[PDB]
């Protein structure tokens, strides 16, 4: 009897997806995973699977599932892919070259835009170096660029590292908020314990 | 580290805050322009104050990076623009004095009014009545009197304030490294740092003079024909060899000669090309007109408008309590928002204006990927020419026949082409000497070679020399005639209207050449062609990232403006006007004066 259904109506329905530089990571294990319920949402701007077939998701089953969710601009979704480069790819969320999983991205203009302007979504614009794959960074320190160390205060050659998006209903596609969810799978020397429904 | 990395770091911040501030200010401006209320004016004031302030601290901070350590040549342009466009050098008292003088200029131009002689009973304003009187009324006394009266009641007041204005502007120039405000204006076309493409500020004057040298015969032949035709209307007043009176040009200043078409029709018996009744019969509304305009752009390969443009833009006058300005404009609010503001009527002129305005929107969408400081045309002339080259194709009979407004039974012979070319000529050719005269006189007055007591003295002397128009009433130094012009009073560069025109005929002749068109130049269409579309888009997407000489090279193949395409456009009219001027003297006499 199919009883332990994996919770997917929570990652896709949380109504608060947090900022990109601090992306929530959820671990899914010990449940029956049904992938037919994700399609019950609105038409998806980006639906891309790399290492697996969309039709062959229910039969193949793996160890655990990792879910990541965040919000980015409209025209930056193309940067969420292995081998890509750019600000969002190498300063906020870096993917491995051999990533296996699926990427979901859909517009959410009607829910993340106000006429005054939304400033509750942030991103990172300056970092000393790049990021290793599947890494997060929350530290907020003044990014010194000039030779003189300005002792962590705002001023010339001393900028805050966390910038801020803005969001209004009157923007055009490519500057409107988009919600992105990435699914990751893996195998190792352990019992599977996570499989889809069997008929 | 090095200066380059620090400058790039600073720019990558500047862009991000600039975008948002610009959006706020522009949205406030649009909200006022579509909703005329006092609180909208307050919103505009607040947003503009924030933007203008932010520019000031950014200009101050940009000073710390010397410009001789940059070799990328792309960061240097952004740094130069940011440093120049927000820097203030005058003292506080002089700055506020200049601001007050400019505000007084605008206020007195807007509030100026003249009315009937020896009657303070009822009075009117320039826009409602004066323009209509000079465009339609044929009374000699009325036209002459109004022309004298507006100047007497405006320029006399504006003269001393202009005398104070020129000084302050000149010290503004002197504090910077420019020679004078004239050279500050001429610095827009300056190009430096690129081999084989450098353009000097002083070269522009010589180029303009050389270009105007070649176009003289067409203008003088047209002037002779106009004088001969005007002899029929006012025989006694007009002399066969003298200059035309300044109050008989169909407008306030003689900037355009369009209003004389009815008085100077070459063949009045033959029907004129008009489609207004056709659109009335086919029950055309504004949305249909704009959809046709959009389909014209689609037919050449350029992408068509987004959904936000259709939802947000307004095309009809709201009426009732909702009052708004109906001057057609194309707004680019930034961050992916493009709109058009205009009130539309079912007329041919509005049908063409739709295409003309849509050209600007397409040009704006072309360079959306460039950095914020480089989102503009190569100079002040390209933007105007892009929006004008397409109204030429929109008005051709072939396009109208293809759309279906013009019946297929229409035919073409001598008189149709001659009338169309003459109607275009009275609008295009006539305004060039006037613009060149005004700009050259302002260059001289800013140079300081002319003393104040001769300001009027020279002004008319060169009017009878180049333009060939003599004033109907003598004026002393109390009057300031150039101050009566809108652009002069509001501190706007006027040379852009001379470089624009000679640009557009260079573009069209190129595109028609790429479209494999044959026959007369004035009958050309590019609707089906796509090679011309991609060739144009290649230059459109550049923005300000490249010198304008290179951009001109990439379309036509020359590094300078030329006059040959313009003459080639009007050559059939030139031959016919030569034929018509066999028994008419060519050239005006400067000795004659209408007032004895
Ligand atoms: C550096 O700072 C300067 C000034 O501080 C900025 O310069 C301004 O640049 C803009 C962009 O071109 C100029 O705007 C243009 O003004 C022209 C003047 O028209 C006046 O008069 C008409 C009535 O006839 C008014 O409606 C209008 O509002 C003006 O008051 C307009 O004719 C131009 O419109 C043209 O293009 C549109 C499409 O965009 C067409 O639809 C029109 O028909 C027309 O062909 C245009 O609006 C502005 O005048 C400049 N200011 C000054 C003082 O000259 C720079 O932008 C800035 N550089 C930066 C920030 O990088
Ligand atoms: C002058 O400075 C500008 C800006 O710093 C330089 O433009 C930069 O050019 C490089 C390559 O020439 C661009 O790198 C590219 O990035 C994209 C991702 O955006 C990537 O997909 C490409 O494979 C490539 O790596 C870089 O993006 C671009 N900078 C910007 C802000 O767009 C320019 O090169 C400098 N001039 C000279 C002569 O170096
Ligand atoms: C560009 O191509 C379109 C598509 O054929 C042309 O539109 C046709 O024009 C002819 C007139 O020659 C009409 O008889 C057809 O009914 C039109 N068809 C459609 C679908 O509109 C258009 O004329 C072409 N442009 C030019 C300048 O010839
Ligand atoms: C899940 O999404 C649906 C979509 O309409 C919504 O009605 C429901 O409240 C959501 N559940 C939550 C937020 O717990
Ligand atoms: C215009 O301004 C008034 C005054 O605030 C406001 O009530 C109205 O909603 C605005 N818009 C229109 C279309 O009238
Ligand atoms: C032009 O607009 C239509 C909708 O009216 C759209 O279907 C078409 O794709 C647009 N043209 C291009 C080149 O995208
Ligand atoms: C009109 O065009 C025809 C072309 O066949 C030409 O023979 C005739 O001379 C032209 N008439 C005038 C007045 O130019």
């Amino acid at each position: 009897n199919i009883t332990n259904l994996c919770p997917f109506h929570e990652v896709f329905n949380a109504t608060t997806f947090a900022s990109v530089y601090a992306w929530n990571r959820k671990r899914i294990s010990n449940c029956v995973a049904d992938y037919s319920v994700i399609y019950n949402f609105a038409p998806f701007f980006a639906f891309k699977c790399y290492g697996v077939s969309p039709t062959k998701l229910n039969d193949l089953c793996f160890t655990n599932v990792y879910a990541d969710s965040f919000v980015i601009r409209g025209n930056e979704v193309s940067q969420i892919a292995p081998g890509q480069t750019g600000n969002i790819a190498d300063y906020n969320y870096k993917l491995p070259d051999d990533f296996t999983g699926c990427v979901i991205a859909w517009n959410s203009n009607k829910l993340d835009s106000k006429p005054s302007g939304n400033y509750n979504y942030l991103y990172r614009l300056f970092r000393k170096s790049k990021l290793k794959p599947f890494e997060r960074d929350i530290s907020t320190e003044i990014y010194q660029a000039g030779n003189k160390p300005c002792n962590g205060v705002a001023g010339p050659n001393c900028y805050s590292p966390l910038q801020s998006y803005g969001f209004r209903p009157t923007y055009g596609v490519g500057h409107q908020p988009y919600r992105v969810v990435v699914l990751s799978f893996e195998l190792l020397h352990a019992p599977a314990t996570v499989c889809g429904p069997k008929k | 580290s090095t200066i380059e990395e620090q400058a790039k770091t600073f720019l990558d911040k500047f862009n991000h805050e600039a975008e948002d501030l610009f959006y706020q200010s522009s949205l406030a401006s649009w909200n006022y322009n579509t909703n005329i209320t006092e609180e909208n004016v307050q919103n505009m004031n607040n947003a503009g104050d924030k933007w203008s302030a932010f520019l000031k601290e950014q200009s101050t901070l940009a000073q710390m990076y010397p410009l001789q350590e940059i070799q990328n040549l792309t960061v240097k342009l952004q740094l130069q623009a940011l440093q120049q466009n927000g820097s203030s050098v005058l003292s506080e008292d002089k700055s506020k004095r200049l601001n007050t003088i400019l505000n007084t200029m605008s206020t007195i131009y807007s509030t100026g009014k003249v009315c009937n002689p020896d009657n303070p009973q009822e009075c009117l304003l320039l826009e409602p009545g004066l323009n209509e009187i000079m465009a339609n009324s044929l009374d000699y006394n009325e036209r002459l009197w109004a022309w004298e009266s507006w100047r007497s009641e405006v320029g006399k007041q504006l003269r001393p304030l202009y005398e104070e204005y020129v000084v302050l502007k000149n010290e503004m120039a002197r504090a910077n490294h420019y020679e004078d405000y004239g050279d500050y204006w001429r610095g827009d076309y300056e190009v430096n740092g690129v081999d084989g493409y450098d353009y000097s500020r002083g070269q522009l004057i010589e180029d303009v003079e050389h270009t105007f040298e070649e176009i003289k015969p067409l203008y003088e032949h047209l002037h002779a024909y106009v004088r001969a035709k005007l002899m029929n209307a006012y025989p006694s007043y007009i002399s066969p060899i003298g200059c035309l009176p300044a109050h008989l040009l169909g407008d306030m200043w003689g900037r355009f000669w369009t209003n004389l078409y009815s008085l100077t029709v070459p063949f009045g018996q033959k029907p004129n090309i008009d489609v207004t009744d056709a659109m009335v019969d086919q029950a055309w509304d504004a949305q249909r007109i704009f959809k046709e305009a959009e389909k014209f752009f689609v037919s050449v390969g350029l992408p068509n408008m987004t959904q936000g443009f259709w939802e947000n833009s307004m095309l009809t006058d709201p009426g009732n309590v909702q009052k708004a300005v109906c001057h057609p404009t194309a707004w680019d609010l930034g961050k992916g928002d493009f709109r058009i503001l205009m009130c539309t009527k079912v007329t041919m002129d509005d049908f063409l204006t739709a295409h003309h305005e849509m050209g600007h929107i397409q040009y704006d969408m072309a360079y959306a990927a460039q950095p914020f400081l480089l989102r503009n045309g190569a100079n002040e002339g390209f933007h105007e020419a892009v929006g004008e080259i397409m109204s030429l194709s929109a008005a051709t009979p072939k396009h109208l026949k293809s759309i279906g407004l013009l019946s297929p039974d229409f035919q073409e012979d001598n008189e149709t082409e001659i009338n169309f070319l003459l109607k275009q000529a009275l609008t295009i050719v006539g305004t060039l000497p006037f613009t060149y005269m005004l700009e050259k006189w302002r260059w001289m007055v800013f140079k300081g070679e002319i003393p104040k007591d001769q300001w009027m003295k020279k002004w008319w002397e060169m009017k009878r020399e180049i333009v060939g128009v003599v004033e109907p009433v003598p004026h002393d130094e109390t009057y300031c005639d150039p101050a009566s012009l809108f652009h002069v009073s509001n501190d706007y560069s006027f040379i852009r209207y001379y470089t624009r025109t000679l640009y557009q005929f260079q573009f069209q002749e190129a595109l028609c050449q790429a479209a494999k068109h044959e026959g007369p130049l004035h009958k050309c269409d590019i609707s089906n062609s796509t090679e011309a579309g991609q060739k144009l888009f290649n230059m459109l997407r550049l923005g300000k990232s490249e010198p304008w000489t290179l951009a001109l090279e990439n379309v036509v193949g020359a590094k300078n403006m030329n006059v040959r395409p313009l003459l080639n456009y009007f050559e059939p009219l030139f031959t016919w006007l030569k034929d018509q001027n066999k028994n008419s003297f060519v050239g005006w006499s400067t000795d004659w004066s209408p007032y004895a």
